RNA sequence: AAUAACCGGAGAGGGAACCCACU
């Protein structure tokens, strides 16, 4: 809802993270809730030296992940959604 | 181009083709006319009320007063409004000078300009053209549809 | 519905180019310039330019249909002249001109706005 | 799912399901139109 | 009860009457309109002398 | 009944048999231009496009016939409809396998007429036989159909919303047969009194008149511009 | 993700110049592989490499050994029995 | 402007203009049809003079400038219905996304 | 054989507009000079309109078409822009584009003049000429509905659309006296002295020149308040060199080509 | 249905001078000497704001059925 | 799945052939009719091209030796009558290698990224392999252009 | 120790009368 806001009013929204945990739900929660608003103009960027090599790892790692994931992993798909993400364009890792 | 534009006396007609402002002649001030009617639409037609119209319009808004056109006044007439236009120092018919757009020469010979009204019609054209390819068909005849 | 797309008046797109030159049989030393999208701002003083030099016989510009936005330049000169250069230095001379009078316009500017006192 | 509409004389927002009675939450008018979209719109000025 | 019979807009039997600008703009309708004409199944219907 | 069915304007033998319904027949209002010849008729891309003439794939032309047909549906020329020798019939609105593109001589090819094709343009009531001329077709980007000055007295329009049918023959040899009987420039004389037709338009006679004055006097600039549209010109100016 | 392996596409079959192109099956018993097979059978220029062994009494025997007709075609470019299977050798089951 | 509400009003085949304007000249009567409330077609310069050879017959050479500030852009509109229909189980019509 | 040498001179300059006069020089290129005002003078004008929400009793389309027109101040930055169908970015760029935005909320009883004023742009060379006199009106908004959109302006000239036309009005014209003869008077007595005539009284008719051509062009361009009349002419004679440099550069290409 | 925020044949901004105009013309000046106070001299501008007839007053007077 | 070939009408039932030679009964409206496509095309293990009503001979399964005309094709079988074979009016079915003769973008929000058309906002209608027609949002027209001048703003 | 299953597999459904309006 913060960000939401924020990102409305026009500000920049900054967030600190470790480039791995918390931050794929947080990813997760933010598609979904992107399309609620409507915000696909602002794009999300993901600035770090591990950035990429984070995410690829997410990635691989099918089975140690929940059940629904290694799954959606059995039907060819990627786990996570973040992939989706970057296809898309509207996340953006350097 | 295609659209009916109908004056206010039966002078219906068309929107031959649309110039741009460059393109369009003006008098000696910047004042370039919106639309040409032809001239060979009057001598048999015998609107000159249209001209009339067009000289009061012209006298009028000189003046900053909407003349008024009662249809029996006999109390105003073409000599009472050129007296008005001595007076305001535009010609005395009506008639000014023009100048084409496209070389730049002087138009020849005096030209008939003013204001007037004019009321775009309901028959536009992108409401009658159409064509067809074998579409569908009657269910009690093989032919064509209608409309 | 069919109106063409307002900038289709000055764009030149792929597999036309702007000029293009082609001898005339009638007369000898003729030959005719075509200029796509491009219309009566330079095709009249490109006559009024070339009508003053006299080693030209005949120049002329027509546009073929005002909606198509092109125009035709036809020229005969004199012979050993040839319209390619006649074209050529007419231009330049049109382009030196210009110059000079934006310049005579620049420095009365400044003695306008400074003041004619 | 469910769709936002506009009572009209009481201006009020409602929501309303399928195969319900069309009726103001508080007056039931019966009279009732649809929000603007929420997709994009972008005009040229020409 | 017998039965149901139009009345055209503007008359002395309708809602349109005595209802100045004010009022006749607050119910949303044009208080230009000169009335005259019967309203049936939706549309709006006249009478040809 | 069966003879209210026959009898009536409607019915099968008036309304239904001599006067039947057809396709490639579009209707739209006209628009003066003079600047084309009498022979031609500007027509708008909307119809072009929806418009159809069949082709006879021939080696001669078989190069531009599929480098049109590549260009598919939607775009202004181009081909829409593909039917086999054996009557197979494929269309291209939908974008099939690119295989079938192939092409090979002898196949039907449905493709959009351009500049050059005759067509029959008539405007009823279709009183004597002139009005139903055949027209050369030209692309113009405004949607109206747009047809020379002259042609106006034979069908005794004017332009104030009249409106104006047009025909596009499909089989070849019509199209040949109208092009040697119906073009315009084979009928200026008609039969029934002898007498020229084509004439000459109210604004353009004004104007001859007032230029055939007998003194008029012209400047050099001027007829070098002038002469210039003369299609049949020499190339030499005369002596002033 | 490979950068110069793509799709393959049955039309590309007529395709001139030097080409490499994986083909299935293996066994050859339907052969979307044997289609290309027949297609350029007649050349002597191309290769075939089969890496594996074949289903005795097959189309894979006949292409297996070295008799022109195999069905009745002939086949005349080179075919080469590569062995890259991956299974265990005596050395590898003692070790 | 065909009447004052046109927009809560839902007809079928409406056509409104941007620009109404009172004619320059007319009769003392009109303002008895509130016409000058409700007016219809714009004045406009005219010349009446063969230009270009394109207005011969009942036709009209344009300023296109005009037509791109505001001369005579109209808008129309049209208004569709629909009356979805429950009928003895044989058929029932309902509103939803096929 | 050269072209003659133009000499020009002003009479006087104003904020509001400009005269000037033309002596030695052709009526074809006097013409040109004239159109190049009308056509080939770009400018900046609102030409990308995105409505978030519009709720007044004028439609969407109406707005749009409205903020089209609005003149905004383009002194200089028009020529540090760039077109934007030529500039290669995503979508606008702060170099081929401005941005305005318009938010209006009209909470009190009175009605409320959304005007010109409320646009608030992003780049301080530029604004709406009323701001730097009443304002530009653009709808009036009755209590509770809203109008949001956000605007992109560029740079186009006249011939694209006529909200790119700063050139109010332009008056042209020579021999105010009918001198060359072009024009004929069947009453010449009817007719009015012009303002630069210089004849008498009794005679308002010059004699006939057996031997001349038009010179001393009069011109009276009036600014829109775009660009100060003084920029407009400079820009329009330096647009029109750029256009004859193109066309001789593509010419010789054509005739290196030929050879 | 408002004010023409140009002339349709010359360009002057015109949008602006109409609220100006009303209070000239409450001001009680005859309307061709307020109209020349407020500089309008060519008859192709003049007409405008002389026969211009506001409707926005009236499409305001409802109410906002959409809110 | 399966289709059927009708070898015998009948009262209240058809007797049809399946696809693996099997002759069943079944009710009348328990089968319904399938679009042919009289254009299919067929090989028969020997890639000359075979299609409907093609004289063949069968050489291998367990109807090898025989012949007869085809009477319908499948992706890899046909149903082929034989006059001579009096058994199921003569059809029965075989695969044909036993024989010898004898998009995405659809319906998406887009935009004109780049080109005459820079800045649009249209919507796609037809997309091919290499351009696709965009229904602009302010003209009254559609247009065409390429596949790489677009990007799909907003969108789902 | 298993192999390209049409891979934009698209025809359309009243009508009949009346009145209005354009030529
Ligand atoms: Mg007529
Ligand atoms: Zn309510
Ligand atoms: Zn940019
Ligand atoms: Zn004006």
């Amino acid at each position: 809802s913060n960000l939401a806001l924020t990102v409305r009013n026009g500000g920049n929204v900054l967030v600190p993270c470790y480039p791995s945990g918390v931050i794929y739900d947080l990813l997760e929660c933010l598609y979904q809730y992107i399309d609620s608003a409507g915000l696909s103009s602002v794009p999300l960027y993901f600035i770090s030296p591990v950035a990429n090599s984070s995410l690829e790892f997410s990635q691989i790692f099918a089975e140690w992940l929940c059940h629904n994931k290694q799954s959606k992993v059995y039907l060819p798909e990627p786990p996570f959604p973040h992939a989706e993400l970057i296809q898309t364009n509207k996340l953006k890792h350097y | 181009i295609g659209d009916k534009f109908a004056s206010r006396h039966g002078q219906k007609g068309t929107c031959g083709i649309q110039y741009r402002q460059e393109d369009m002649p003006f008098t000696c001030e910047g004042i370039t006319p919106d639309i040409i009617i032809n001239p060979h639409a009057i001598p048999s037609r015998m609107t000159i009320g249209h001209l009339i119209e067009c000289l009061q319009g012209k006298v009028s808004a000189n003046k900053g007063e909407i003349g008024d056109a009662t249809p029996f006044n006999d109390a105003v007439n073409v000599q009472k409004i050129s007296n008005l236009l001595s007076d305001y120092g535009y010609h005395l018919r009506g008639n000014e000078v023009l100048y084409n757009g496209f070389t730049g020469r002087k138009i020849t010979s005096q030209i008939f300009i003013g204001p007037t009204y004019y009321q775009r019609l309901k028959h536009m054209v992108d409401d009658k053209i159409h064509s067809r390819a074998r579409g569908p068909i009657q269910i009690l005849n093989r032919q064509p549809m209608e409309g | 519905m069919n109106a063409p797309p307002a900038f289709e008046s000055f764009l030149l797109f792929e597999g036309e180019k702007k000029i293009t030159i082609n001898k005339d049989t009638k007369v000898p030393n003729a030959c005719l310039f075509t200029i796509n999208k491009e219309d009566h701002t330079l095709g009249n003083i490109i006559k009024s330019q070339l009508l003053k030099d006299p080693q030209v016989l005949f120049a002329g510009y027509k546009v073929p249909h005002p909606l198509e936005h092109k125009i035709i330049i036809r020229v005969q000169t004199t012979p050993d002249y040839s319209p390619q250069e006649a074209f050529t230095n007419a231009i330049t001379d049109l382009i030196s001109e210009l110059s000079l009078l934006e310049e005579r316009f620049r420095v009365a500017i400044k003695d306008k706005q400074e003041g004619i006192e | 799912q469910p769709m936002i509409y506009i009572c009209g004389e009481c201006h009020t927002e409602n929501e309303i399901k399928s195969r319900d009675p069309i009726r103001c939450r508080e007056c039931g008018y019966r009279i009732m139109y649809k929000k603007r979209t929420k997709r994009l719109v972008v005009f040229d000025a020409r | 009860f017998i039965g149901k019979i139009p009345i055209m807009l503007r008359s002395t039997y309708c809602l349109l009457n005595g209802l100045t600008d004010r009022d006749l703009c607050e119910l949303n309708e044009c208080p230009l309109d000169p009335g005259g004409y019967f309203i049936i199944n939706g549309s709006e219907k006249v009478l040809i002398a | 009944s069966l003879k209210q069915r026959l009898k009536g304007k409607e019915g099968r033998v008036r309304g239904n048999l001599m006067g039947k319904r057809v396709d490639f027949s579009a209707r739209t209002v006209i628009t003066p231009d003079p600047n084309l010849s009498i022979d031609q008729v500007g027509v708008p891309r909307s119809i072009a496009a929806n418009m159809t003439f069949a082709e006879i794939v021939t080696p001669f032309n078989i190069d531009r016939l599929q480098e049109l047909v590549r260009r598919g549906n939607s775009q202004y020329p181009g081909a829409k409809y593909i039917i086999r020798d054996n009557g197979d019939r494929i269309d291209l609105r939908f974008h099939p396998k690119p295989s079938d593109l192939h092409l090979q001589t002898g196949y039907k090819v449905e493709r959009h007429m351009c500049d050059g094709d005759i067509v029959i343009f008539n405007r009823q009531p279709t009183l004597h036989k002139m009005s139903m001329m055949g027209h050369r077709v030209r692309i113009l980007p405004w949607s109206t159909f747009r047809l020379n000055l002259s042609v106006t007295t034979p069908y005794n329009a004017d332009f104030d919303g009249d409106e104006m049918n047009l025909h596009l023959p499909q089989s070849l040899e019509t199209r040949a047969e109208i092009q040697e009987l119906a073009m315009v420039p084979r009928m200026i004389v008609t039969p029934q009194s002898n007498r020229p037709v084509m004439g000459i338009v109210q604004d353009t006679l004004t104007a001859v008149r007032k230029f055939t004055k007998r003194d008029v006097f012209l400047e050099r600039g001027e007829v070098m511009n002038l002469l210039m549209f003369l299609s049949t010109w020499d190339g030499k100016v005369p002596q002033p | 993700e490979f950068k110069h392996i793509k799709a393959f596409d049955r039309a590309f079959a007529d395709n001139p110049g030097p080409m490499v192109v994986f083909a299935t099956p293996g066994m050859l018993h339907a052969g979307q592989s044997l289609q290309i097979f027949r297609k350029w059978a007649g050349n002597e220029k191309n290769m075939v490499i089969m890496p594996g062994y074949c289903v005795q009494g097959t189309v894979g025997h006949k292409i297996l050994s070295g008799q022109r007709k195999l069905e009745v075609l002939e086949v005349k470019m080179q075919v080469e029995y590569m062995s890259f299977s991956a299974h265990a050798d005596a050395k590898g089951i003692m070790q | 402007v065909y009447i004052t509400n046109f927009h809560v009003r839902m007809d079928t085949l409406a056509h409104v203009l941007y620009y109404p304007q009172k004619p320059l000249v007319t009769t003392r009567s009109m303002e008895y049809l509130r016409f000058r409330e409700l007016p219809a077609g714009i004045n406009s310069i005219v010349a009446i003079a063969s230009y270009t050879g394109y207005n011969q017959e009942d036709s009209v050479i344009m300023n296109r400038s005009a037509v791109d500030r505001g001369f005579f852009r109209s808008v129309f509109y049209r208004s569709y219905k629909e009356q979805e229909s429950k009928k003895g189980f044989d058929q029932e019509e309902v509103f939803e996304k096929p | 054989p050269y072209a003659n040498q133009p000499t020009v001179r002003i009479t006087e300059l104003t904020d509001e507009n400009v005269k000037f006069i033309i002596e030695n020089t052709d009526l074809a290129v006097a013409n040109s000079i004239r159109r190049v005002f009308i056509a080939e003078v770009p400018i900046i004008a609102i030409d990308w309109v995105q409505i978030d929400a519009n709720s007044s009793v004028l439609h969407d389309e109406f707005i749009a078409h409205r903020l089209g027109l609005i003149p905004l101040t383009s002194d200089d930055i028009v020529d540090k822009l760039q077109y934007s169908r030529d500039c290669t970015c995503e979508e606008f760029c702060p170099e081929c584009s401005v941005e305005f935005t318009l938010d209006v909320r009209c909470n009190e009883d009175q009605t409320r003049h959304v005007t010109s004023r409320d646009l608030i742009s992003n780049s301080p060379r530029v604004i709406p000429v009323t701001s730097r006199q009443d304002d530009i009106l653009i709808v009036k908004l009755r209590k509770g509905q809203e109008l949001r959109l956000r605007a992109y302006a560029k740079k186009g000239f006249g011939k694209e659309h006529a909200k790119w036309n700063p050139t109010a009005g332009v008056a042209f014209e020579y021999d105010p006296d009918n001198a060359l003869r072009h024009t004929v008077y069947p009453k010449p007595e009817e007719w009015p002295k012009s303002e630069y005539s210089e004849l008498d009284e009794d005679e308002s008719q010059a004699p006939y020149d057996p031997n001349g051509k038009p010179e001393r062009f009069y011109y009276n361009v009036e600014s829109c308040g775009s660009l100060r009349p003084e920029t407009i002419v400079l820009s329009a004679l330096s647009g029109l060199k750029k256009k004859l440099s193109d066309l001789q550069t593509q010419l010789s290409h054509e005739i290196q080509s030929d050879v | 249905m408002i004010i023409p925020v140009r002339c349709f044949t010359c360009g002057k901004i015109v949008g602006n001078k109409w609220e100006a105009y009303l209070g000239l013309l409450q001001a009680e000046y005859t309307e061709g000497d307020a109209l020349d106070a407020l500089g309008l001299k060519r008859y192709c501008c003049r007409r405008m704001l002389l026969a211009h007839v506001d409707l926005i007053e009236k499409l305001l007077n409802y109410a906002p059925l959409e809110k | 799945q399966t289709v059927g070939v009708i070898v015998r009408l009948e009262r209240e039932t058809f007797q049809v052939l399946n696809m693996y030679g099997k002759v069943v009964t079944v009710r009348h409206q328990a089968v319904t009719r399938k679009k042919d496509n009289r254009f299919a095309v067929a090989l028969d293990s020997e890639q000359n091209n075979i299609h409907v009503k093609d004289i063949v001979k069968v050489i291998d399964g367990p109807h090898s030796g025989r012949e007869g005309e085809i009477r319908h094709l499948f992706r890899s079988f046909a149903f082929l009558h034989c006059k001579k074979l009096v058994e199921n009016g003569g059809m029965f079915v075989c695969k044909t290698r036993h024989l010898v003769l004898a998009n995405e973008l659809i319906g998406q929000t887009v935009r004109i990224s780049q080109g005459p058309y820079k800045g649009y906002i249209g919507v796609v209608k037809d997309a091919t392999e290499s351009t696709a027609r965009v229904e602009l949002h302010s003209t009254c027209q559609t247009i065409s252009v390429d596949r790489q001048r677009l990007t799909t703003v907003g969108s789902r």
